[PDB]
RNA sequence: CUAAGGCUAAAUACCGGCACGAGACCGAUAGUCAACAAGUACCGUAAGGGAAAGUUGAAAAGAACUUUGAAGAGAGAGUUCAAGAGGGCGUGAAACCGUUAAGAGGUAAACGGGUGGGGUCCGCGCAGUCCGCCCGGUUCAACCCGGCGGCGGGUCCGGCCGUGUCGGCGGGUCCCCCGACCGGCGACCGGCCGCCGCCGGGCGCAUUUCCACCGCGGCGGUGCGCCGCGACCGGCUCCGGGAC
RNA sequence: GACGUCGGCUACCCACCCGACCCGUCUUGAAACACGGACCAAGGAGUCUAACACGUGCGCGAGUCGGGGGCUCGCACGAAAGCCGCCGUGGCGCAAUGAAGGUGAAGGCCGGCGCGCUCGCCGGCCGAGGUGGGAUCCCGAGGCCUCUCCAGUCCGCCGAGGGCGCACCACCGGCCCGUCUCGCCCGCCGCGCCGGGGAGGUGGAGCACGAGCGCACGUGUUAGGACCCGAAAGAUGGUGAACU
RNA sequence: GGUAUAGGGGCGAAAGACUAAUCGAACCAUCUAGUAGCUGGUUCCCUCCGAAGUUUCCCUCAGGAUAGCUGGCGCUCUCGC
RNA sequence: GGUAAGAAGCCCGGCUCGCUGGCGUGAGCCGGGCGUGGAAUGGAGUGCCUAGUGGGCCACUUUUGGUAAGCAGAACUGGCG
RNA sequence: GGGAGCCCGCCCCCGGAGCCCCGCGGACGCUACGCCGCGACGAGUAGGAGGGCCGCUGCGGUGAGCCUUGAAGCCUAGGGC
């Protein structure tokens, strides 16, 4: 499978001219961005109360 | 897809989206380009300048191989060679000048588009322009002809 | 009718061109016949090329390219006798000969 | 029995992405939770700008963020670029920069990784920056492409300098009555 | 280049003929006109024109026999899972027709909104008073011992794993070793701590857990149907007073 | 209130009060003494190819591509799929302007050489000009405070004010090609009916640090039978004097 | 009864009469699904927006092109922050 | 029926001009200082495609031809369409 | 941090302060293409756009789908959405 696609730092070396797509985003777990402290520190406080 | 064209919305309605009044007839103005000087001038008059007339002169044989001469400009001059010959250059403290040849590109005219940069380069061309020999003689360069 | 800028447009569909309409689902199919001609053309010279005689250097005319380099048809008759070989034998060993190309060069 | 006109009360502009990836849909929930959270005006911008179709955010060609880049007071910022940032070969000296976008061509990737500067994506941007303090937002050229050159005042018309839409151009396929003094006028 | 002389296979085409294969195609008013004795029946002097028409049943086991009738037709009997499949016989709609049951009927019939009366069955019920928690009136949780599995943590406790830089150039891009910092990132373990659950031993009874009742005691959604009353609010139509 | 009693809005029939002219179409105007229409079942009309334009989605990106061909399978799935010094012959784009011979996109500043002559020649420097509006970003005095008075690094909100200023718009400049006017000089292998340069107007589908290519979807305009049905006609080849 | 004259042809004591129930141009097949600015028809629901019979040109007046009226898709900004 | 009711406006300082001028003009470039410019109501600006329409009719008012017309023909506004 | 106030010290943590705010973790609410709260509005031919868990046929996946203890089709004064 290295062979045939290789990796991002690498070329394929059976196909001549081919490397696998780069990412959009990197962290792709949103759970973890949300409730990280560098974006809670940076956030409002929220309105849930009901009118 | 005809599930998601307009034809399957147009169910039910009579006249099926071309009005009641005036019906969907076989070729009410004419078939094709007809009308360009009646009936039909306005639009041609006024998107297409220049459509009716003839001008210039006639010419019976012609071969596009005896006008072929591609451009390149100054402005991406050292991509036709590797990289690692632009930067073995403003070093070696020689002034190599490394020569490039536009017509093993695929280049026979050389146009002076562009900003070159201050390296001496020896340039061969079927055809200069004298704005690109200009350019070349400044930052230090020749210009070469080549049949 | 035209409305609202669009091109001038002539299609060459005003003769009866659905009656010479030619599909392309014979491709698949000629291209497998093709191969296997080739192939069995190959086994029945078993140690000679497949390709067929050596094709000598030619350059090409018309300007545009100037600089290419392709396969001719065949060497000419000066070519052979500097290179010593008779033009009737060479035929034979697998060398293309044809009489019509000069040599200015 | 009120007089008020409807035909303006629908509004237009966008409200999601029409794309369906989904790394596109995470990137805007994110920045959905931003910019209705924080205070800055840039999550804002940044969301309707994700919103945005393919033309309304052009590729950011290499020599114009240098160029841009090269202003005095932004200096030591971060790139944020919403289209794609493609490779310019016609300039030689990059410099070190710190580039947010969609998609980095791999010339501009190669190019910008080899003199030191950085690369980001905009999930590494909320975490990096979360209310976009220190960035310079930049965009490509909307006019860019050959569809303005046919919009505006009709061919044909004087003071018009509108390319037409011609099959191909050439001597006989215009520039003859209508555009010739010597064919009837000009314009 | 050498016309007014000549020959030559291959790469090419193939809605006819012979023999095969396949289908995101149609499924008997479709698909070729023709799924069937179809270029047939039939029409025109002729050139020509040209249909309609598939389906019992697994197996004919295709209804022996008795009876009325001249017979066509019936009534019994018999076959079959089924003739409530009986030789143009699978399923058998609508237009239309006969009969049976109910309702109604002098402004043609029919239609929309609102009720009433009568039928059709449906869902109860021989009260349906509906439950679900907390409280009063046979063994194990609490607490210990052993085993098993899991969770989180940091001195990163040790190694692997793993990102960026620095070092050994040691093998433009692709790899090796130790050391330092940092992101130690859910990429894995071996021990430590705290916690959780299960099993086996204790723990014999003011704790513990099932069943049934008298409490309608506290809470929540409800009542089988017909209802009535009280207070509070919101929006209206009025009435009686006093005071400037 | 509960063994002939309950609930059933909708549908079965009937009655009453109010409303209520037969649908489709041409039409300013239809219930019309305007046209089509006995009733029922089945079929039945905006499709496909090609060329454009715009919008949208995807991949790559100053590149993009698969046309055709070739290498792997004897075809179950396959006439698919994978690959190519064919990765690009070639198309499109990257340069335009003239009928053409042809030409063909950068300037500015600094010091010097001719008289700085808004003109020519030498070295260095900055490398798509400037103005106005410009989403966002940078600095930011100071204020808001904090259980008492002072000092006070820090986590904040507002923050007058001051700037770098995306994209885009409007304007002023600059450059490229054709053309017009006035002019002064430069070079040579061949000193000429040679070639090159300047300033000022004007014409161009241009440049002024790019955005296209391929696939797919939708809409609109066409060529095709072209949403479906409909002529009075024209042409080619054949058959008839069994009526007259 | 036999035979001859065949379709822009025949034949006609002449009516445009007859030429197989058709004759001011027979019948059959094909071109051909000929063309129509002219009639008729054009098949499910809900939601939102919602017109014109007007200017100019056209052998143009029962029709088109072009401006106008309409819809859809957006984009650039400001803000009861 | 047009305009004006301010920031794209005023007040100063200095440069440029192959234009015009006795000195002067006039225009264009840079630097500096001054902000609610009548009432009341609205969030605005901008770019692409784009169907249908191109037989109209009626009414208050003004009005042309006609004896008049449920006649023919115009203007403003409002309706039916 | 120091100096102090109308004898010194404490002025403590939610694995517990027990709550109309708990910045320590957070729905019964989270098919984020989801859910929730405010206001205004609701005519429509020609025409345009959007949503259909509306309907038909066939193909690739998926329901350890249904079915001779009964599929499609058809009829129904039955129960509903
Ligand atoms: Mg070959
Ligand atoms: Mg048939
Ligand atoms: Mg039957
Ligand atoms: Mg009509
Ligand atoms: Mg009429
Ligand atoms: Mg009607
Ligand atoms: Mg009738
Ligand atoms: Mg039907
Ligand atoms: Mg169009
Ligand atoms: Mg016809
Ligand atoms: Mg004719
Ligand atoms: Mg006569
Ligand atoms: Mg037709
Ligand atoms: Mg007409
Ligand atoms: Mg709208
Ligand atoms: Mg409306
Ligand atoms: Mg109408």
């Amino acid at each position: 499978l290295d062979d045939l696609y290789g990796t991002w730092r690498k070329a394929a070396s059976l196909k001549s001219n081919y490397n696998l797509p780069m990412h959009k985003m990197l962290n792709t777990d949103l759970s973890r961005i949300l409730k990280s402290p560098e974006i809670q520190r940076a956030l409002r406080a929220p309105r849930k109360k009901i009118h | 897809p005809s599930r998601l064209r307009k034809t399957r919305k147009l169910r039910g309605h009579v006249s099926h989206g071309h009005g009641r009044i005036g019906k969907h007839r076989k070729h009410p103005g004419g078939r094709g380009n007809a009308g360009g000087m009646h009936h039909h001038r306005i639009n041609f008059d006024k998107y297409h300048p220049g459509y009716f007339g003839k001008v210039g002169m006639r010419h019976y044989h012609l071969k596009r191989n005896q006008s072929f001469c591609p451009t390149v400009n100054l402005d991406k001059l050292w991509t036709l060679v590797s990289e690692q010959t632009r930067v073995n250059a403003a070093k070696n403290k020689t002034g190599a000048a490394p020569i490039i040849d536009v017509v093993r590109s695929g280049y026979y005219k050389v146009l002076g588009k562009g900003k070159l940069p201050k390296q001496p380069v020896i340039v061969k061309a079927k055809f200069f322009s004298r704005r690109a020999e200009e350019k070349i003689k400044g930052v230090g360069g020749a210009c070469v002809l080549v049949a | 009718a035209p409305s609202r800028n669009g091109m001038i447009l002539k299609p060459h569909f005003h003769k009866d061109w659905q009656r010479r309409v030619a599909t392309w689902f014979n491709q698949p199919a000629r291209k497998i016949r093709r191969r296997k001609a080739r192939q069995a053309r190959a086994r029945r010279i078993a140690p000679r090329p497949a390709s067929g005689p050596l094709r000598p250097i030619v350059r090409c005319p018309t300007v545009r390219y100037h600089t290419k380099v392709r396969a001719g048809r065949g060497f000419s008759l000066e070519e052979l006798r500097v290179a010593g070989i008779h033009k009737k034998v060479a035929r034979t060993i697998g060398i293309s000969v044809d009489p019509r190309r000069r040599n200015k060069s | 029995g009120v007089d008020i006109r409807h035909n303006k009360d629908r509004k237009v502009r966008r409200k999601e992405p029409k794309s369906q990836d989904i790394y596109l849909r995470l990137l805007v929930k994110l920045y959905r939770f931003l910019a209705r959270r924080t205070n800055s005006t840039f999550n804002q911008v940044v969301l309707k700008r994700l919103f945005m179709s393919r033309t309304n955010r052009p590729p950011l060609s290499l020599s114009r963020m240098i160029r841009k880049m090269k202003l005095p007071g932004r200096e030591g910022k971060t790139a944020v670029v919403v289209g794609t940032i493609t490779d310019d070969v016609r300039v030689q000296e990059v410099p070190k920069l710190k580039v947010c976008a969609l998609r980095v061509s791999s010339r501009a990737r190669s190019r910008i990784l080899k003199a030191g500067g950085k690369i980001l994506t905009f999930d590494q941007l909320a975490l990096d920056s979360p209310k976009g303090c220190g960035t310079v937002l930049l965009s490509g050229p909307r006019k860019g492409r050959e569809v303005y050159r046919h919009f505006g005042k009709a061919p044909g018309t004087p003071h018009s300098h509108t390319k037409p839409y011609v099959r191909s151009k050439g001597r006989k396929f215009e520039r003859a009555r209508g555009r010739r003094a010597s064919r009837g006028y000009k314009n």
